[PDB]
């Protein structure tokens, strides 16, 4: 996905 | 080539056993000739084991092995390895992006059972 | 020959996870650096996963199997196979009787996680 | 996935030997670091060993199979198998058509050697 | 556990080759149902190949591979892999002293072929 996305994972 | 399709022999039971290294749900779906037999999902970046089950290969043997991750499917590599010409691993890695890890999924099938 | 030994590449996480297909109880030891790291014991002829850990291979990378039943060494087979150069199986088998299915545990070692 | 690349341990003697099973003559090219270092052909669908030769990995320890019948790419599948954590084999197969038995030219690299 | 003992399909023909690394002089035999089929001998420390040959796997499939050297037979290591569930390969090492490179010989079995 992209990576951790600062605090709020895949979606 | 065709990957994540394995001939087992026929009427034999086997396990199938699958972990997840991802940030994306992982599903899981096994064919036992060409009809769904098991189906797995979960979420996991430690490896942790999403779905384990004994299944039979039937009159047919064949067994295929299909990963994806919300509808897009995975790209497989496979191969099957026997030692002492007695014990058989069916192994499947799976990847949902571009790193290249080939670990968002992985599956491992052995038998025999017993 | 030697089996159930392999050189990870150091200081590197990697799942390993037990199957039994015995009647006899299954104790399986995972040294990481020559010391157990990982133990797992149980029973099952239908291929029960007695354990799953995520280990460190440390500061040498050498990772040792060992399979017992109440204390008696097992017979142990293994390789290690690699797909699309990226993706890393240890496969271990072992045979605590007369039959040969070399399956009574089995343990797979895989890595890269995450 | 990639197929037919290996990462070998760097400034390393090893093998390759390539077999030919086809009606088309088989060309096979090993690079070395992305640079070709040996060339195989030959036409024979009865195994035939059309070429063999020890190379060394180099820095990089980069080495690529690559097969072509009369200019056009084969598909590729590969493994890398490790026995007793010691003796290593690199495997490659190639389909020149459509009846997919992948053995059209077979590359087997191995190491150590001496 | 036992080692260099493969279940081919019955009746095929497969490839058998072999390759030494060794100041000794290599013996390989090659049974088929228990029986000599094929035996290769020589000497080299580069890898050369000392055998290659087409052999018929016979009504039990049943191949044996044994190496000696000196009238001693040589430790060996195995395994079976399979790629894209068509490809097959039979590998053997072999350790006849004690540094335990086992490639002294080293024999791959290939099948299918044509
Ligand atoms: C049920 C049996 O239990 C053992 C021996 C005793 O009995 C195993 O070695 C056999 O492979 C089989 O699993
Ligand atoms: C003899 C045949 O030659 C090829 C195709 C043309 O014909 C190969 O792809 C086949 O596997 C087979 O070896
Ligand atoms: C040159 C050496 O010859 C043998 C023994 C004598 O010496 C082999 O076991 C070694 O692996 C090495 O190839
Ligand atoms: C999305 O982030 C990519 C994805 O999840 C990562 C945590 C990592 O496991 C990567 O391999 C995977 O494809
Ligand atoms: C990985 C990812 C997929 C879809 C949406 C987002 C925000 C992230
Ligand atoms: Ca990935
Ligand atoms: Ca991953
Ligand atoms: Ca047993
Ligand atoms: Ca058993
Ligand atoms: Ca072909
Ligand atoms: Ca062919
Ligand atoms: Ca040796
Ligand atoms: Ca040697």
């Amino acid at each position: 996905x992209w990576x951790k996305x600062k605090x709020k994972x895949w979606x | 080539a065709t990957q994540g399709v394995f001939t087992l022999p026929a009427n034999t039971r086997f396990g199938v056993t699958a972990f997840a290294n991802s940030s994306g749900t992982q599903t899981v779906n096994v064919l036992v000739n060409n009809e769904t037999a098991a189906t797995f999902s979960g979420q996991s970046t430690n490896n942790a084991v999403i779905g384990t089950q004994v299944l039979n290969s039937g009159s047919s043997g064949k067994v295929q092995v299909q990963v994806s991750v919300n509808g897009r499917p995975s790209d497989l590599v496979s191969a099957q390895v026997i030692l002492t010409n007695e014990l058989n691993f069916a192994l499947v890695g799976s990847e949902d992006g571009t790193d290249n890890d080939y670990n968002d999924a992985v599956v491992v099938i052995n038998w025999p059972l017993g």
